This record gives C-alpha cells, structure tokens and sequence, in this order.
C-alpha cells in the first residue's frame, strides 16, 4: 500500500518527504527557493547558467564522472526552474539511487563552479535562449512580466543579451551560497525509502544550513511594451494583480480562469463552454486562440487574458474578451457553469497529480513554499468550497486593477490599454 | 525491495474479450483519474490510394458529430464533467483518450460508446473540416521532422500501403465525401480490432458491466464477407532529397528495415539504438556524454539534434537515425553515425550494453510511468502483440541480451543492408548512395 | 599502453582475434599466391604435379 | 645539498638566464594545451610575453643581464595545479574507458 | 493548489524552463560628458561620400 | 544600424518615440531588425509613389539663381500630384520601455506632451528649454547656471548630464528631461532634475535668467542659421511647414515676445500632462513615474 507522505522537518532546517511506493522510478528532487526573483538586477542570469550547471563539476566528482555516472545508471538529471523555484530531479533505477543520491547532492551542495567550465556553458546559454524564444509565448510571458513587476519577480526567467559574456563564476558562487541553504530547501523522494533518505541528507547537508539572502517584495507596474515581431500570428495578454498562492481569492481566482477556459480540454475542438471562446467566437471568424492564464506566486500574483489572433480583427477579439470578463464582473453568471469550472479544476490538478514528476513537483512546492502536505482530497473540499460570490469580486478585481499588456506580432490592430 | 521484486508488485492487466470480441484492458492503481480510450486498428495502413485521408479525418471528426448528442453537446457534456480528450492517428492505430476523475466513468464510456459508434457525418462540418485539415496541413509543412518522416515512409516502403501518409494529399483530401467515410467506418472500425484501455482509478468489473451496456454489439460481421487483409510491405532501400538551400537546417534520416512487433527482437535492436541514443544542443552534457556519437557530434560542432529511432509495424519497421544538422557537416554526421553504428556492430562491449540494458529499463519504466502513455502502451500492446506484456517479462527479455548476442542480430539487420534515406533542407553535403553503401559496410571487417 | 590495457580492451581484443586472424591467413595464402613457394604449393593436390 | 644541486641544474638549464620559468618551457601537448585554454588570463598574457621575449632573445642569441633573471626562489609553479587537474581527469577518463 | 502546474495547465512549459543536464567610449567624466544628451531630436544623415552625423 | 547605434542616446530616444506615440509618430526612425530581408521594391514605390509629390514637398536653393530652378521645376518636377496618406494625428501614449544594457552610465528620459510647431506655446516651451540648459556652452565646463546642473549638482557628488529635450513636431511636441548618471545614485539626479522642474513650475525663477535663456535661444537660432547647410536645412523646414519664409529678425522678435508666465505655464503642462519614460543601464536604482 502507498502510505501517506511524511512531510517532515530535519533539525538542520530542511523539508525533507519521502514514500516507499515499490515503484520501478526511484526519483529523488531537491527544491531550493533560489529562482529569478531571488536572483538580483547587479547579477541577472545566474539562475540560467545555474540552472545549465547541473552537468558540471563539483566537490566530490568531476563532471565526466557525473555524467557518465547518470548515464551508466541509466537515470535522468533534469532541472526545473520557475521564477520563484528551482528543482533539480533525478530519477532512475531503485538499486542505483545511492550512487543518483550522492551525485545530485554533490551537484547540489558544494559546486566548484571552475571558470572554463562556466566559459564553455555561455554558448549553451546563447543556445538555450534561442531555443526557448523559437517559442512565441515564453517571450512575451518574459516581458509580460518584466511589465507587469517592478522589481523582483520582474527579472526574466532567460538570460538577457547584455548579461552574455558577463556572467562571472564568483558571481555564480555568491548567489549559490546566499541562496543555497537549507531552511528554504525541501527535499522530496518518490520509490526512496524515510530512513535511507534521512541519512543521504543527514551525510551530506550539513553545510550551508542557514536561512538565505532575504529576496525581494514584488510591487506591480503595470503599462504596455507593445513590440512588433513580424509574423500574422499576434500574441497579446492583459493581465493585472491576484493574490498569492495560499489564499481565498487566488482559490478563486483559478476557478476563474476555468471558467474562461484555462486550455484546450479538447483536442481540434472548439471549446465551446469557455465564456471567453464564445464571446470572441460570436465576433470573429478568422483562426485565434483565447485563453485566461493564472500564475500566484509567494508575495503576488498575475491573472489576464491571453489571446493569439491574426493582425486585423485582434482589436475586435481582444475588446470582445475584454467586454466578456466586464460580463463576469457584473455577475451574468450560470451556476452549473461554476460548477463546471470547479470539476475542470479539480480534474486538471488530478493530472498534476497523477504524474510521478508532477507529484513529485507537487509535494516539492508544497514542502518548499508552505511546508505542509494538505492531502488532494483536501484540495478537492477546498476547491468546492469556493462559490460564485467570491468568483464575482475576483473579476470585479481584475477589471479594476490596474493593467499590464504584452503584445507582438503586426501591431496595426493592436489596441492599447487606454482603448480597453 | 529490489527491481525485479518491484516490478513483480507493478499490478497486472486483466483483459477481457466481450461477447463480440472487443478487448477491454485495465491497471488499477492508487490514483483517482481514469483515463479510457479506444484503439482501433486502423491507419494509413489498410487504406488504398483512394480514402486515403479517411484515418486523419475521423479522427478529426468523430467530436464534431454524433446521432444521440448533436452538434457540440459531446464537449458541454465533457467539459460538465470536466475531463480531457486527446486523439492520436499513426500508420496502424487510431484512439480515442479521456483522462478523467474516476467517478465520471458511465459519462466517460458513453460518450466513447457515443464516438466510435454512433458518430454522425454533416456535409457543412464535412466541409468546414476539409478547409481546416487542409490549412493543416499546410501548417504541416514547418513540421519538418515529421516531414522527413513521411518522406522516409514514402520512399522506404515505395509501391505498399506504407508509403502514404496518415493525412492523405490534397489531391485525395478535396473528394472525401460522406459515404467513403461511412465505408470505412463500416469496414476498419470492427470491434475485434478495438481494446477498451483504463489504467488506474478503474474496477474491471465496472468497466466490463459498462462496455456490455454501452460497447457490445458495435459490428462484428462484415457487409459481404469480405475482410480487410495485412500484406508484407516491400522495403525499398532508396534516396529521396528534397534540395531548399534558402531553407537554414537540413533534417537528414538514415534508417533499415527492422523486425518489427511481433519479432521478440525489438528489445534487442531498442538496445543497440538506445546505446547510440540521442542529442539536442539544448542538453549541457557536454564533451562527456556517454554516447559517443554525441560526444564526437559536440567536439567538432556537426549536427544541432539527432534522434535514434525504432518505429515499428507488424513485420516492418523502420530504425534508424535522423538529424536536423547544418549545410557544412552531413557527410560528417553521416561518416560518424555509420561508424558509430557499425563500430557497435564489430566491437560491442559489456560496459555499453549494461550502459543500454540500464537506459533501456529506465525508459520503459519513465514512458510507463503516465496513465496516459502506459494506456497508449496497453492499446499499442493488445492490438500488436496479442497479450500485454509486463515489465517483469521486459526485464527478463533485457537481461538475456549481452553484447555477444547483440553482434550477431546486429550482423542481421545492419550489416550489409540497403537503407532509406530522407532530406529535407540543404542536401548537397550529404554523400551519393553509393558512398552511404561503401560507408556502411567496412574496410577491415 | 597503461591505458590501453584493460578489461574492455581485452574484450574488444577477444572479438576481433578471428577476423584478424583471416586477414592474417588472407595475407599468408597470397604471399604464398604471389611468390609461388615450392614447398607449400607442392601439397595441394589441384597444383599437384609439376607446376 | 639537494637545494643547491636543484638550483645549479636551473642554472645549468639556462631558462633562467633567457628569462623563462619552469611552466613555460613545457612541450604543448593536448594536456598542456587544455591547461593553455584553462589558465587565467593575466598568466596567460604575460606567459605569452615570456614565450616572446624569449623567442626575441634567442633570435638576438643573448639573454638579460643578472640582476633580472628569474630566480629558484622566484619560480612560481602557476600551472601546475591546472596541469595536476587536467592529469587526473585525463587518468579516470582513460580508467573509464578501461571500466 | 501550490504547484507550478496546477496553477495553469498549458502554461507550465512556458512558465517552467526545464533543462535535461544530461541525456533522459565610456564617459567616465562629468565635464566630458558635456555634450551626450539630447537638445534636439533625431536627425539621421546618411551620405554617398559623406558619413553619418546625428544633430541633436 | 550597428554603426549609429553605437551612441547610445539614439537608442533611447528611439525607445522614446516608440513609448510617447500611438501610431504615426511611433514608427522608429531606424529599420527594425526584422524587416531588413522584409522591405520590398514595391513596398518603395508604394511609399514614393504616396508621399513624394510636387505638392508635398518642397525645392530650395543655395548659391543658385531661381530662373534654372524653375526651369528644373517645370522639367522634371511637377508631375505628381496625388499627396496620399497625411498620417494619423500622433495619439499621445505614455509608459515606459525600460531595458538593460550593462554600461555604467544609466541613460533615462522623462517626457511628456508639449505644442507644435505654428502654435504659441512651442516658443515658451523652447525658452524653457534653454531655460533648464540643453548645451555645452563652455566646453569641459560646470555648465553653471542651467537650473537643471545647478539643482542636481547641490545634492549630487556623482559624474552627471542632465540637461532639457524640446522634440517639436507639426502635431504634438515632447519636452522632457534627459539624464546620463552611474547607476548607483540615478534616483538622486532624476529626482532633482523632477524637483527643479516642480520648482520652476511654481513661478520660482528669475527674469534675468529667462532673458539668458531668451539670448541663449536666439543664439542657438543663429548657429542653426549660420552655416549654409544650416540654412539650407533651415529655409526647408519653413518650407515644408508654412510655405511662405519667415525672417529670423521676425523669429528673434517672436522669441523676445515670450512672456515669464508662458514658460511657468509651460513646466505646469510639463508637469501636469501623461508621462513617457525610456531608459537603459544597470536599473537597479532608477525610479518610476509612481515615484515621479
């Protein structure tokens, strides 16, 4: 039987949670609140060539030891960066999780952060960005939030072009001892027994046990950066303040974004209760694709309206989604409509939760953000707690928050945030 | 507890055959989602020249229309229950997937019951659909890998079933009426040809009670006893090159002819490509990756991605290697990739091979981790390999191969053979067919 | 040599002992082809008589 | 006594008179030539302008006068714990592909 | 709830950057920098013999 | 591109211009890096065959007499006549586009809507302008009595350049604040620059220094008149935008008809107009138009 997971809390300072499930997939992932709002404006990128630096060496193994390692265990070294988080993963063989243990805590712990190596990793650096931004979405959710935060969480998740060829090891090693440490690390462990893991952290975390550099409170900015891109597909997204994760209105405000239709449910389909889908649907024609996106993290959070429209009628689709949630705002409402979007949202953390990387994701935030494992049931009573009143006031606070537009593509048609 | 203890207490696939001869398979575990889909084996093989987009577009259309729930009502009653649906179509499947809570399940296999039943066919969304399958398939041609894929499948098995596409040309796309494709749902979507997948959240009781209520009696007997028929495709050994030097990354594939399913020899040739494995310029291994045609790729810059292959049909398969590379090193990644592969072939070792037996059973185990990819592995598995084979029968098959055996079977299906070979891109730099023939086979053995 | 004695090289060098091996007869039974050696042709019963 | 015969071997070696320590007279092999691409860039520059000058001064066929050799006591070993590393990776590189 | 996919279902790999590791003149001067302001907006000359000047 | 950018003040205000205009006036004056392999020969005779007309332009002449270039004018000019799209009004946006590029100095600009060309308060905004000090006058030197140099150099120790920007157009003008800092103390300099600014919109400055900057405006009108490029480009633009001269004693009696009022009234538009701010540097220390 798979037994509850323990959730527990070393004396060093760590969450540490691990479950036997006999599973084929021993996955052990370390979770460390060290990501690009913690990461400051003087050493912006570390967190990229940190997170590109799980292959190189370290105190313990040199670097074609660690992959040859992994890879004669046949295991897989993954690293997982949010803005808020990172999360290094790795899963393998139940004999060899020792050998994965003491790599990934070595790679983990104490890196020597040697300066060829890190000179190699910057045109890999150079290729990652240029790989991620083929991608038209994760650049404009870059500087979607580089618009719609001041400070902290408004550093990008990628490097940015005047940072490469800057990045110094020392710098790297300054951020990895200030942000490194034990009381905001959680360590979780799918198919790894309590004790076996309990000792793997006991022998090799006794270093860095202290609390951290102190990051940043976010503040909102909000304006526009309205840039052209040059294809016929334009990307724009409104967004404006939600609250962190752990609360009532951010709860509601993830029903809210079910309801105005958080994805495609259907494959080539329609999606055809989205209030957002229909509300453009009713006025336009041509190919689109709107969709609400929800993102809380520790301090603030952003809730908009993503739409992906062709250059002429991107004006009339993004008014029409826009007049769609002022509709949600005055309240015309259907309570089986509610209800709906609280069945898709408890189906849709039931596939979070049903992938072994996603649960260990999962229990990785929660260990590392709250420190306490509610149980999914728990998060499904919640999730049914929360009615249509509390949906009401989360859209009459995102329609009188103040805005933040990302946009590209043929601006012609483009509207802007005062013609909203 | 141990692996092979471990995978002993993996819990098994009871499958059971109705009283019309579908397969209904599940794997009941300690999550609460539920994920059914029926496989229907059906593809772009058992198509002719005509219906040939008949596959791609049921697949298309079997959400859009239905006779007891018109018009859109199938996605209001999916999105009241709030699960997800997915639909892929290869060469010889076609599913239909809902990932679902568990206590949606009557909602769940009714509104299968309703699809791959009772699915109706409207010329306006006939029309509508033509339209956007061929803006598409348009957009399709970006996708270069699949591209080159469909290029090696039409230049490999040239003359067969084989050697169309799933979507069918746009020649073939604009006659596509109504009554082509209720033929080819009254011919290639018969029950016996159809498993009823369910991974966890599910009691095989429940769901057999279910499938008698809703998925008996679809079709079993044909119109005038005439019954579809599979045939061994030709392997042809060719070259086809499509030249675009404006176009900046040449996708380049090299593959031969494998086994196939039904030939217990896939986890032996999945051993040897996965010792040859696979890169992108995205992975920060390095210099010190294992594979060493990844290592050799990243020391002297040849190629951004290659991608080692086993695709597999009943007989026929295809395994191989595609690359997107530059303009400036196809002759080098073509040199290394015959020179690694046959320098696995002469010179196999036991340190690779455990290196290959361990990513193998690490892979077999991350892509049966999902309940999504293990019901597309328990469809794939009750369709091809008539039982399901378990991952403690997968590890027995893995930890007979040695690197011995490997040499031999190896010398079987490589050595010697005439490949396809697919480009799209700047395909100069790529060597003739006779310098792929002379570079195969070597010069000391 | 230290690193090119080891168990994977020994190995290496156990599964290519009997292609070599042919070569090194393909070189014996062309030099012997090529030079015409009166004691070895003189065995072979094809080449038996007087050439 | 081993002191004063390991400085009369740097006298007699005569890189010290050219004005060479005892890191730049190495034969560039593969290992050499990773610990050139592995040292800081300061060591790297004036180590080149010692290869220089000591290519100036042996094209001229003389060397500095003594105030401005480089001493026993003044040799400072930069590349070794580079060339050290660059060896033992290189040694559990090879006993790997021994494994 | 406190996941980074639970959060947004599509919007995971484009909130979330995976990365497999392995395989699976400065005017340093204030009297010098008399002069590098804007006084008048942007004038582009491009010349056939000439080269480029900016009158601000 | 890659040459004129190397200054780095055309950057921002090319990101100044794309901040402070919704459409017609926001197009960057500089190719953007995608239509270089996207600007078409048809997409140059649309443009040319548009907005290159007799009716539009204007021909003017240095050195030569007028009776060769009426006769040119008569040949081979007056063709066209078709004066196509007239723009699109220049919509005031305001925000801010704030990158970061890693020099040591931050280059900030802090904007908002003035007058045009033709009106009576392009004038007033131009004496304020060489009011707050827009010129190195004696070069290497403190650049004293600027309002804007004063103000920042009684609080700030740091290396600086803050000075005034007038960008006048025929529909809506810009005037702001330009400020080159280390990024260390960027808040000091852009606050006390902000804060002369809100000072002098009070009334609190002296007539003397409106008549320094009446004279420092009148001679910077002749050092554009002076040389012949100078007054040819300056003979063209009066072209283009009255169509009949203007003499500069007639331009010079215009500047000295600007009333002490005018230039208070015009730090309170200033002050009380939508702001645009475009930055670059390190922006660790740079403020906002929330703190602005």
């Amino acid at each position: 039987q798979p037994q509850d997971l323990e959730f527990t809390k070393l004396p060093n300072g760590l969450v540490i949670a691990s479950l036997e499930n006999y599973a084929p997939l021993s996955r052990i992932g370390l979770f460390v609140k060290a990501g690009s709002r913690y990461e400051d404006s003087n050493n912006l990128g570390t967190s990229h060539l940190l997170r590109l630096a799980s292959s190189l060496t370290t105190k313990g193994a040199s670097s074609f030891k660690i992959t040859r390692g992994i890879e004669a265990v046949g295991g897989k070294l993954s690293v997982t960066a949010t803005r808020e988080n990172m999360a290094y993963t790795v899963e393998g063989i139940r004999s060899d999780i020792e050998i994965l243990m003491e790599f990934l805590l070595n790679v983990t712990t104490a890196p020597e952060f040697r300066r060829w190596e890190v000179a190699a990793l910057r045109s890999q650096l150079k290729i990652d960005k240029a790989v991620a931004f083929q991608n038209s979405q994760t650049r404009i959710i870059e500087n979607l939030h580089d618009v719609a935060y001041k400070n902290a969480l408004a550093n990008p998740l990628y490097c940015p072009d005047y940072r490469m060829g800057k990045i110094t090891s020392e710098e790297l090693h300054y951020f990895v001892q200030n942000h490194f440490t034990s009381a905001r690390m959680a360590l979780v462990g799918l198919g790894v027994s309590h004790s076996v893991l309990k000792q793997v952290a006991e022998q090799f975390l006794n270093m860095r046990g202290g609390l951290g550099l102190a990051g940043a409170k976010a503040k909102y900015r909000g304006g526009e950066i309205r840039e052209q891109n040059g294809d016929n597909l334009v990307h724009a997204a409104i967004v404006a303040e939600s609250a962190a994760i752990g609360n009532a209105e951010a709860n509601a405000f993830s029903v809210l974004q079910h309801l105005l239709g958080a994805g495609p449910h259907i494959k080539r389909g329609n999606n055809t209760t989205s209030l957002l889908s229909q509300s453009v649907a009713k006025g336009s024609h041509q190919p689109f694709d709107v969709s609400a996106f929800n993102a809380s993290y520790s301090d603030s959070g952003l809730f908009g309206i993503y739409t992906i429209s062709q250059a002429a009628a991107a004006g009339e689709v993004i008014n029409a989604a826009y007049n769609q949630v002022k509709a949600v705002a005055q309240g015309n409402l259907s309570s089986a409509d509610v209800q709906a979007a609280k069945n898709k949202l408890k189906a849709g953390y039931l596939m979070s939760v049903e992938t072994s990387e996603g649960f260990l994701s999962e229990i990785g935030s929660q260990a590392l953000a709250a420190g306490s494992y509610m149980p999914p049931s728990t998060v499904l009573q919640q999730i049914d707690s929360v009615a249509d009143a509390d949906v009401v006031k989360a859209a009459k606070k995102f329609v009188s928050g103040k805005k933040s537009m990302a946009a590209s593509g043929n601006l012609g048609h483009t509207p802007f945030l005062d013609e909203l | 507890a141990t692996f092979a203890q471990a995978l002993q207490s993996v819990p098994e696939t009871q499958v059971s055959i109705l009283d019309n001869g579908l397969r209904v398979a599940s794997e009941q575990s300690s999550h609460a989602t539920c994920t059914v889909g029926v496989w229907i084996d059906a593809g772009s093989r058992y198509e002719t020249e005509k219906n040939n987009g008949a596959g791609y577009f049921l697949e298309h259309l079997a959400f859009k229309g239905t006779k007891n729930r018109p018009g859109n009502a199938l996605e209001k009653e999916v999105e009241s229950i709030g699960a997800h649906l997915n639909a892929y179509s290869t060469r010889e499947h076609t599913a239909y997937l809902i990932k679902a809570l568990s206590k949606d399940l009557p909602k769940v296999v009714e509104l299968l019951a309703d699809i791959v039943q009772n699915s109706s066919l409207e010329d306006s969304q006939i029309e509508k659909e033509r339209d956007v399958i061929l803006r598409e398939m348009q957009e399709n041609d970006a996708s270069m890998q699949n591209v080159v894929f469909d290029y090696l499948h039409a230049t490999a098995f040239q003359g067969t079933p084989l050697a169309q596409a799933v979507e069918g040309p746009s020649e073939n796309v604009r006659r596509l009426s109504r009554t082509d494709l209720t033929d080819y749902l009254n011919r290639h979507y018969k029950a016996p040809r159809m498993v009823l997948a369910a991974a966890g959240g599910v009691e095989h009781q429940q769901l057999l009670d279910l499938a008698q209520k809703h998925l008996s009696s679809v079709s079993r007997v044909y119109e005038e006893d005439a019954v579809p028929g599979l045939t061994p495709c030709r392997f042809t050994g060719s070259e086809i090159r499509h030249r675009d030097d404006a176009l900046p990354l040449a996708h380049v594939a090299i593959a031969v002819e494998g086994p196939g399913w039904a030939n217990p020899d896939n986890v032996t040739l999945q051993v040897a490509n996965a010792i040859i494995g696979h890169y992108d310029c995205t992975y920060g291994g390095g210099v010190h990756l294992s594979s060493p045609l990844a290592s050799v790729a990243v020391a002297n810059k040849l190629c951004q991605s290659f991608q080692t292959f086993n695709i597999s049909y009943s007989d026929t398969g295809l395994l191989g290697a595609h690359f997107v590379c530059d303009a400036m090193s196809i002759d080098d990644m073509v040199f290394f990739l015959q020179g690694q592969w046959m320098r696995l072939c002469t010179s196999a070792t036991e340190s690779e091979v455990t290196r290959g037996k361990n990513i193998l059973r690490n892979a077999l185990v991350s892509h049966l981790d999902g309940t999504t990819p293990v019901c597309e592995d328990i469809g794939r598995s009750l369709l091809t390999y008539g039982r399901r084979i378990p991952l403690a029968e997968w590890e027995s098959r893995i930890q007979e191969v040695d690197a011995q055996m490997l040499r031999d079977i190896c010398s079987k299906y490589f050595y010697d053979q005439c490949p396809a070979v697919a480009g799209y891109g700047p395909i100069e730099q790529l060597p003739d067919y006779n310098r792929i023939r002379s570079g195969m086979f070597w010069l000391r053995f | 040599l230290s690193r090119f004695l080891g168990p994977r090289y020994r190995e290496l060098a156990r599964n290519w002992i009997p292609t070599a091996g042919m070569w090194g007869t393909v070189g014996a039974v062309g030099l012997v082809w090529a030079t015409d050696w009166r004691l070895i042709l003189d065995w072979v019963p094809y080449i038996n008589g007087k050439f | 006594w081993l002191d004063g015969f390991r400085k009369w071997y740097y006298n007699a070696a005569g890189f010290n008179k050219l004005g060479l320590m005892r890191d730049d007279t190495l034969h560039e092999t593969e290992d050499v030539k990773e610990a050139i691409r592995r040292l800081p860039e300061d060591l790297y520059n004036d180590r080149m302008f010692r290869i220089k000058r000591a290519l100036d001064l042996t094209m001229r066929h003389q060397i500095l006068p003594k105030d401005q050799w480089t001493k026993y006591e003044e040799d400072k070993f930069y590349l070794e714990p580079y060339l050290k590393e660059v060896i033992r990776e290189r040694k559990e590189r090879e006993e790997w592909a021994k494994k | 709830m406190l996941s980074v996919a639970a959060r947004s279902g599509p919007f995971a790999p484009v909130l979330s950057a995976t990365s497999r590791g392995v395989a699976g003149r400065p005017f340093l001067c204030r009297e010098s920098l008399s002069g590098q302001a804007a006084a008048r907006p942007l004038v582009a000359t491009v010349g056939l013999n000439v080269p480029a000047s900016v009158r601000f």
